[PDB]
Formats: C-alpha cells, sequence, structure tokens
C-alpha cells in the first residue's frame, strides 16, 4: 500500500500434496521395490 | 493483581486501594471491568465511609465499558465528593448526560401536568441550578437562557 | 529499622495465630509504602524482597492452611511483584515453583485458556530450565495423552514441595474422569481389569462407582448395557428442526427477494 | 464558562453527529431517489 | 444562537425521517 | 573529480521540483478542502497524502545530508505568513530561495539547528488556521528522519517532536470540536506517528506512561469525536500488548463496540490478526481460523513486503492444531519459500501420523521458533498428530489389535493404546466399538445421515454469503 502495518517488518499443487506424501514416505521407488524380491 | 486486595476487612486499605484506581485508572480502565462484582460490596455498605468515592471509580469504570445512564446512577449517590470536581472532561460528560435525562423527565413532568409525580432525586436537580450560576458568574447570555430551555420548567 | 519480621520465618508457625500475627504486622508495612506504584529511589523495594519473601511462605501458609481465597490472594500479591514495571530484583529462590502452585491449582479448577497465558511471559526459559514448570507441562502433555497411569509413574516422584495438597486435589479429579472416560464406549471390561487402575485392593470407590455409573455390575465382569447407550436415532426427532431450519432459510431467501 | 463554552462542545456535537448520521441517511435517500427517478422514466 | 441551531438541526432529520416513508411507500405502488 | 563534480548538480533538483510542487498542491489543495467540503472529510487530499508520504518513504524521504536539498527542512516551516493574503508573497519566497540555491551553493542546517527550526511555527505568530498543516509540515520531514537511526542527540529531538505535537495536539483537542474535520485529516497524522513513537520508543525503552498518554486519548475519542482514530489506537494498543503480558486477552471484549466501521480497509483486517493470535491462546480454532484466512484476502495487493508474508506464517498454524490443513506451498512466495523452510518442514512432519518424526523438528529447528515465540503451539501440536494418526488408522483398518497399534505410532505400552481410543471416543473421534479381553478393537462404518445435516449446514453459509454479495453489489449500484 504501503502504509501502516507491512513496513514494520488445473493445478501442479494439489498433486503436490500427494508427492510430499511420496518425498517422505517409500521414496520414489525403484531400488527398494527391486531389492524386496531376494529378500524372499 | 490489586483487585484481590479488596478481600480484606479493614477500609484503611480500601482507601489506599481507591487511592491507587483512579492514578492508574487510564491504563487499568479494563482491569477494573471484572471488579465491579467487588465494587457493589463497597457502594453498597453504609457503614462504609469511602463509599462516596467508590461511586466515582465505579462510574469511571462504566464509561470506559461505553456504560452511560449505569454511571449516572453512581452519580447520584456519589454524595458530595462527585460534584465537587469541575476539571477536565469527565464533568461535562456527566452534566450533559444528567440534564439530558432530567430535561426528558421534565418534559414528562410537566404533562402530568401534576399529581403522582416522579421522584425528583436532590442532587440531580441540585446540579442544575448550582452550575447554572457559572452562567451568572461568567455572565454569558446565551447559554443563561439555553437551560432553562431545556428544563421546560 | 522497623521490623522483627524475617525472624518469624525461619521458625515459621507452630499455629495460625503467629500467621496472623505476621500479616498484622505487614498491615503496617502496607500503610506506609502500600503496594505500589514506588519506584525510588529502588532501595525502598528492598523491605519489598523482605516482603516477597514472607509473602512467598505466606502461599505456603495459605496451602498449609489449605484456604482457597488467601491462597489466591497472595498469588495475585507474589505475581505482581515479578510484574512489578522495575524487572531488576534479587533472584527468589522460590521463583521457580511458586508459580508451579497456581498452574497445578488452576489445573485442578480446569482453566485451558489460563494455563498457556500463565506461560507467556517467557516461552523458551521455562522449557530450557525450570524443572518446576517442566513437571506441570509435562503433565499437560500427559493431559492430552490422557494419563491416567503415566501421570501415575510421575506421581510418585515430585520435589515437589508443596504439591502434595496440589495433587491430592489431582487425585480425586483424574479418578472420576477413570469412571467418565472408561465408557461410553466400551463393550465390557473384566473385573480384575478395572482394580488395576483404581489401584487399592478391594476399594469402596467401585462400590460407590457402581452407584453413581449405573450401568451394570456383573459376575467376575462388568457391562455396558443397555446398550452403548440409549441408542439414538433419532427418527422423527430431527425432522422437526430440519423443517425448522428451511423455514428461517426461506425467510432468507425472501430476504432477497 | 465550564457549562458551557466547553459544555455547548457536546452540546453542538449532538448538532454534528446529527448532521454526520444525516448524511448517512441523506446518501442512502439520494441513492434511493435515483431508483424513483428511474421508476418514474 | 448556539441552542437556536441546537433546536434547528433535528428539523430536517424528522422531514427527511418522513420522507424515508414516503420514498419506500411510493415505490411499492409504483411498481403495481 | 570533474565527472562526479558534473553529476552532482543534477539531482538535487529532481526533488526540488516535485516535492517542493507536492504537498504544495497537496497541501495547498488541502487548504481549500478543510474551508468547506469537508464531506466526509473527504479530503480526498487525505488519501493522496498516504500516497505521498508513502511517495517519499521510497525515495527521495527528505535527507541525509547530501549538502543540496537539506535546506527545505527549515523552508516549508519557516514563513506562514501569516494569514492568508500574507501568504502569496511568502509562496513567492519559496521560489526566491531556487534562485539561491541555483546561484551559490546550498546552505545545510539540521540536528542541533533543528531546535529553534521546529519552534518557527510557533516563532511566526501563526499559521494560524491549519494546525494539520503545520503538523504535516514538522513531520515531513521528521517522519524520514527516522531512517537515519544515528541514536546520538538526535532522538532527543525526536522526543521534542513529540513534545511540538503534542502542542499542536492541545491545539487539536481545544480548538473546532464541533465539525472538526481537522481531527479527521490528523487522525491519519495520529495514527501514523504514534506508531512513529512505538518505533523510536522501541530502540531505547518500552513506554508505560506514553500509554497513559494513549489510553487518555484512546478513551477521549468516545463518544465525542472518533472517526478512524480509535479504529488505530486500539490497534498501537493491541501492538505492543500482545508482545507485552498480560490480560490484554480479555480487553478487547470491554472495548468493542467493534469498532465500526472497519476502516482504512486492510487496517482492519491486520487487527484481525493481531487478535487472531490472541484468540488462538484461548485454544478455540473455530473462530482463530476464519479470523486468520480474512486477514489474507482482505489484503491487497503489496508488495511491500514481509510482513503480509508472516500473517501468512501463522495463518496456517490455526489449521495445524485443526488437524485440517491444506498444503501451504499453493501460497508460496519466492521471498517467503526461503524464510519458511524449517517451518515448511514442521508442517510436513505434522500431517505425518509418526510421532518421532514430529520430536526430531523441534529438536533440530526450535532455534527458529525461538525468535518467533510460537512454542505456545508446540506444545498442544502433539494432541493433533495422535489424534491425527489414530484417525488414519480407524478408517483403513476394519478391526485393529490394541497390542499391535503401539509399535506402529511407538505408543510403547498397552495402557495408552486404551486412553487415546478412550478420549477418541469421548471426543467424537471415532464410532468404533471396543472390546477389552485380550483386548481388540474392531471399527464400523456407518453412512446415510450424512448429506442430511453437513450440506444443510454449509448452504446456510452458502446462501447467505450469496445475497450477501447482492446487497453489496446492490449498494455500489445505486451510486449512479
Amino acid at each position: 500500500m504501503s502504509e501502516k502495518k507491512q513496513p514494520v517488518d488445473e493445478d501442479n499443487w494439489d498433486d503436490d500434496n500427494v508427492e510430499d506424501d511420496f518425498s517422505n514416505q517409500l521414496r520414489a521407488e525403484l531400488e527398494k521395490h527391486g531389492y524386496k524380491m531376494e529378500t524372499s | 493483581g490489586i483487585i484481590s486486595l479488596l478481600d480484606e476487612d479493614e477500609p484503611q486499605l480500601k482507601e489506599f486501594a481507591l487511592h491507587k484506581l483512579n492514578a492508574v485508572v487510564n491504563d487499568f480502565w479494563a482491569e477494573i471491568s471484572e471488579s465491579v462484582d467487588k465494587i457493589e460490596v463497597l457502594y453498597e455498605d453504609e457503614g462504609f465511609r469511602s463509599r462516596q468515592f467508590a461511586a466515582l471509580v465505579a462510574s469511571k469504570v462504566f464509561y470506559h465499558l461505553g456504560a452511560f445512564e449505569e454511571s449516572l446512577n453512581y452519580a447520584l449517590g456519589a454524595g458530595d465528593l462527585f460534584n465537587v470536581n469541575d476539571n477536565s472532561e469527565y464533568v461535562e460528560t456527566i452534566i450533559a448526560k444528567c440534564i439530558d435525562h432530567y430535561t426528558k423527565q421534565c418534559v414528562e413532568n410537566a404533562d402530568l401536568p401534576e399529581g403522582e409525580k416522579k421522584p425528583i432525586d436532590q442532587r440531580l436537580e441540585g446540579i442544575v441550578n448550582k452550575m447554572f450560576q457559572r452562567c451568572l458568574d461568567d455572565h454569558k447570555y446565551k447559554q443563561a437562557i439555553g437551560i432553562a430551555l431545556e428544563t421546560r420548567r | 529499622m522497623y521490623e522483627q519480621l524475617k525472624g518469624e520465618w525461619n521458625r515459621k508457625s507452630p499455629n495460625l495465630s503467629k500467621c496472623g500475627e505476621e500479616l498484622g504486622r505487614l498491615k503496617l508495612v502496607l500503610l506506609e509504602l502500600n503496594f505500589l506504584p514506588t519506584t525510588g529511589t529502588k532501595l525502598t523495594k528492598q523491605q519489598l524482597i523482605l516482603a516477597r519473601d514472607i509473602l512467598e511462605i505466606g502461599a505456603q501458609w495459605s496451602i498449609l492452611r489449605k484456604d482457597i481465597p488467601s491462597f489466591e490472594r497472595y498469588m495475585a500479591q507474589l505475581k505482581c511483584y515479578y510484574f512489578d514495571y522495575k524487572e531488576q530484583l534479587p533472584e527468589s529462590a522460590y521463583m521457580h515453583q511458586l508459580l508451579g502452585l497456581n498452574l497445578l491449582f488452576l489445573l485442578s479448577q480446569n482453566r485451558v485458556a489460563e494455563f498457556h497465558t500463565e506461560l507467556e511471559r517467557l516461552p523458551a526459559k521455562d522449557i530450557q530450565t525450570n524443572v518446576y514448570i517442566k513437571h506441570p507441562v509435562s503433565l499437560e502433555q500427559y493431559l492430552m495423552e490422557g494419563s491416567y497411569n503415566k501421570v501415575f509413574l510421575a506421581k510418585g516422584n515430585i520435589p515437589a514441595e508443596s504439591y502434595t495438597f496440589f495433587i491430592d486435589i489431582l487425585l480425586d479429579t483424574i479418578r472420576d474422569e477413570i469412571a467418565g472416560c472408561i465408557e461410553k464406549a466400551y463393550e465390557k471390561i473384566l473385573f480384575t481389569e478395572a482394580t488395576r487402575i483404581l489401584f487399592f485392593n478391594t476399594p469402596k470407590k467401585m462400590t460407590d462407582y457402581a452407584k453413581k455409573r449405573g450401568w451394570v455390575l456383573g459376575p467376575n465382569n462388568y457391562y455396558s448395557f443397555a446398550s452403548q447407550q440409549q441408542k439414538p436415532e433419532d427418527t422423527t426427532i430431527p425432522s422437526t428442526e430440519l423443517a425448522k431450519q428451511v423455514i428461517e432459510y426461506a425467510r432468507q431467501l425472501e430476504m432477497i427477494v | 464558562l465550564e457549562e458551557g463554552k466547553a459544555g455547548s462542545g457536546l452540546r453542538q456535537y449532538y448538532l454534528s453527529k446529527i448532521e454526520e448520521l444525516q448524511l448517512i441517511v441523506n446518501d442512502k435517500s439520494q441513492n434511493l431517489r435515483r431508483l424513483q427517478a428511474q421508476r418514474n422514466e | 444562537d448556539l441552542y437556536s441551531r441546537y433546536k434547528k438541526l433535528q428539523q430536517e432529520l424528522e422531514f427527511l425521517e418522513v420522507q424515508e416513508e414516503y420514498i419506500k411507500d411510493e415505490q411499492k405502488n409504483l411498481k403495481k | 573529480p570533474p565527472g562526479g563534480g558534473e553529476q552532482e548538480p543534477p539531482p538535487p533538483p529532481a526533488p526540488q521540483d516535485v516535492e517542493m510542487k507536492e504537498e504544495a498542491a497537496t497541501g495547498g489543495g488541502s487548504t481549500g478542502e478543510a474551508d468547506g467540503k469537508t464531506a466526509a472529510a473527504a479530503a480526498e487530499h487525505s488519501q493522496r497524502e498516504l500516497d505521498t508520504v508513502t511517495l517519499e518513504d521510497i525515495k527521495e524521504h527528505v535527507k541525509q545530508l547530501e549538502k543540496a536539498v537539506s535546506g527545505k527542512e527549515p523552508r516549508f516551516v519557516l514563513r506562514a505568513l501569516r494569514m492568508l493574503p500574507s501568504t502569496s508573497r511568502r509562496l513567492n519566497h519559496y521560489v526566491l530561495y531556487k534562485a539561491v540555491q541555483g546561484f551559490f551553493t546550498s546552505n545545510n542546517a539540521t540536528r542541533d539547528f533543528l531546535l529553534p527550526f521546529l519552534e518557527e511555527p510557533m516563532d511566526t505568530e501563526a499559521d494560524l488556521q491549519f494546525r494539520p498543516r503545520t503538523g504535516k509540515a514538522a513531520s515531513t520531514p521528521l517522519l524520514p528522519e527516522v531512517e537515519a537511526y544515528l541514536q546520538l542527540l538526535v532522538v532527543i529531538f525526536m522526543m521534542n517532536s513529540k513534545r511540538y505535537k503534542e502542542a499542536q495536539k492541545i491545539s487539536d483537542d481545544l480548538m473546532q470540536k464541533i465539525s472538526t474535520q481537522n481531527r479527521r485529516a490528523l487522525d491519519l497524522v495520529a495514527a501514523k506517528c504514534y506508531y512513529y513513537h512505538a518505533r523510536v520508543y522501541e530502540f531505547l525503552d518500552k513506554l508505560d506512561v506514553v500509554r497513559s498518554f494513549l489510553h487518555a486519548r484512546l478513551r477521549t475519542a468516545t463518544l465525542r469525536h472518533d472517526a478512524d482514530g480509535q479504529a488505530t489506537l486500539l490497534n498501537l494498543l493491541l501492538r505492543n500488548y500482545l508482545h507485552y503480558s498480560l490480560y490484554d486477552q480479555a480487553e478487547k471484549l470491554v472495548s468493542k463496540s467493534v469498532f465500526p466501521e472497519q476502516a482504512n480497509n486492510n487496517e482492519w483486517a491486520r487487527y484481525l490478526y493481531y487478535t487472531g493470535r490472541i484468540k488462538a491462546i484461548q485454544l478455540e480454532y473455530s473462530e482463530a481460523r476464519r479470523t486468520m484466512t480474512n486477514a489474507l484476502r482482505k489484503a491487497p495487493q503489496h508488495t511491500a513486503v514481509g510482513f503480509k508474508q508472516t500473517v501468512h506464517k501463522l495463518l496456517i498454524v490455526v489449521e495445524l492444531l485443526l488437524g485440517e490443513i491444506p498444503d501451504r506451498l499453493q501460497f508460496r512466495q519466492p521471498s517467503l519459500k526461503r524464510s519458511l523452510m524449517p517451518y515448511f518442514l514442521l508442517t510436513q512432519a505434522v500431517r505425518t501420523g509418526n510421532l518421532a518424526k514430529f520430536n526430531q523438528v523441534l529438536d533440530q529447528f526450535g532455534e527458529k521458533f525461538q525468535a518467533d515465540g510460537t512454542y505456545t503451539l508446540i506444545i498442544r501440536l502433539r494432541h493433533n498428530v495422535i489424534k491425527t494418526g489414530v484417525r488414519m488408522i480407524s478408517l483403513s483398518y476394519s478391526r485393529i489389535s490394541l497390542a499391535d497399534i503401539a509399535q506402529k505410532l511407538q505408543l510403547d505400552s498397552p495402557e495408552d493404546a486404551e486412553f487415546i481410543v478412550a478420549k477418541a471416543i469421548r471426543d467424537g473421534v471415532i464410532e468404533a466399538s471396543i472390546n477389552h479381553e485380550k483386548g481388540y478393537v474392531q471399527s464400523k462404518e456407518m453412512i446415510d445421515i450424512y448429506s442430511t445435516r453437513e450440506p444443510q449446514l454449509a448452504f446456510h453459509q452458502r446462501i447467505s454469503f450469496c445475497l450477501d454479495i447482492h446487497n453489496m453489489s446492490v449498494k455500489a449500484m445505486r451510486f449512479p
């Protein structure tokens, strides 16, 4: 404005929530998905 | 936390208490809002010598809360200590409100026209002509007739 | 000058007669310096520090005598002393837990908004130090669990001090919550299983609960019958307010119009 | 005068507050009179 | 002087007060 | 030296053009606006005054120094002089100094020279009509002067500027009072100046007595004359009262009123931000979520700069405690992202059902939360993390074992497995019925009531809001 308080101090986002779920969980993932095969 | 000091029985602490109130009441006007209910004890007690001044701090906290007629209620039984102060802002606000109340009551009183009259407290009507003497002393002649138009009497 | 004041503090008091005499002795100071707002010359607050010590023990005597209004009065005085507009004062050894006495009592009164605004003065300091304040905030952490059992493990070891009178109130105010929060809704709970939470051996508190709850008392077991409970449908009861809401809703359509 | 010169400040404030309130009510009357001019059109 | 205008400024308050009833009633009949 | 020597002359006349005609056309226009119309206010040059103050506050302010245009500070504060027919000759004197600076070098007098300068409106005797024009001609050098921040010996001149402004404030309270109209143009200035009060007092000492003065002003506005002033005074109160314990929480309930009408526009919404944090301390989110969201949608268009981003920092806090939170990178700003990185990892681990993941973020990133004072949420948010985990596991599993559920949520013991569910049922978190023998926990899915109650409750907000859009459209449509 700049008056008063402030001088004192589809889209891809909806799916980017789920991507954030993929970031902290199960990586992507390829390698682990391929490593779980020979474990048992 | 000065509100809890009102639980003490001796009134000698109550005079010092009100002496703290009126000094810090500008910032602490909100701090007396929840204490109103404890002020009722000091105003309603007849053996309390400072009730006259208890009504002053009550009328101030009701000035902060936006209470008008409610401040008039304590204004009446606040004694001589209330009308003795003509200084600063608080004296004109209360006489404007009290004369508004008084003049609507007097337009009603002239419509009786007599008989079954409403009770008129000597304090609310005494400050009328009493502060009218200011217009006679200052000799200001425009206001002197205005008050007599207001009371209709 | 004046005194003798702290001479009765080390010895404390055998009864409430010396305590009342200590308040009558402090009444003279309250007539002279009153309570405030004397800045000074901050040396005029030295005897106010000496008054803070006997007010701290005035709250220890207010909880010792169990009186509620006295405790909150003396705590208002202390809290205002650490809230005084001059923050430079000699450090009080009781400054820590004297906030926790009123905090644990406040928690016995169940005040949610005042709890959090109590710690608003020093948020980073209460976490890093003052174990006496770290017990009530861990108690709150355990109250969202809730506890119940974790608090029963922490209630064995408290420094405390003077929290004995408060943790008894905390005791009862938890124990009725066992009964309130167990049902609704659980199908059944075995006898000795509830006896593990009520502690004791075969208390009469569970008999009084067999009265208060009611509810059911079964052999070697218990029951939420019947059933889970009262069976709300609610059938035609909500159809009244379902018509009623549409009444004023249509009124809003007519206000357009 | 204290009755007075400064008490007539509240007194005449009733004139200015009534004229301010009435300036709102008169704005609400002006914008509503455009209605009547238009409906008469 | 002061009280004169004090009693002069509620006139248009009441005049426009009945004007509200005026405009409100007239548009309702004008719709018919 | 030749290059810079020839680059010194061009700059100074650029302000000496615009800044000369700026408050002469704006102040001189508001001079005739203040004599009549004076409706409302409006005084549209008051809004133009906001634009002008913000105009110099980017470029060029007042000074400096610069050894060129520093003579404008005594220039505009001199020569009222005195009555309007005598002011024509003085308006010409302002132009004579342009030839003085064009012929010889310009004279610089500031700092200790400002004491008689600020007292020259009192020496001229007098303006004499417009206190706000003298308050603007005295403040306009003083307001950007705070940008020096030299802190030595000129801050007591800022105290003298509050004293001189208080003289102009005694003249503001005594004069007029009946259709004042100087107060309504001065309430913007009493606002800005009081914010500059707190600005200067933040660099030295908090103001305990200036709040006594401020509250005298505050309560004295009601009822006699308050237009736009008290809305700002309440925010002055709230601003340092939110930073300074205590009780100020319930102080707002006795102040309201509201106070209507909301002004100035966004200036009211930020008030909703301050009280949003306040009402968050009472743990009520439903009242807090709306006041937070309204703050952001009611504030256009920026820039600048970071406070509009911080209000959003605290916006999603109450929603995180709610348990229902949208992903916050839709509001992501290139200047904001870099600031909330630690904070963003916080909400990232909050929405998850892992408790250890959440306890790590407080350890590593608590150092940033100390500066924001946001630890008030970090104690109460744990309740929401456990409630989130149990919600997930409730809908995602038909029948769950209480002993086997503790390993995933690091619940660590069998006993609290019953406790979380006990309060979950008590708060209506899960409808499942639990049997204690082993014990086990079974859950059931009930519906069909569903769209009976929930959509009609939303419709009550939807339709009322749509008819409000209709009323607000009719209001601005009927003006022509």
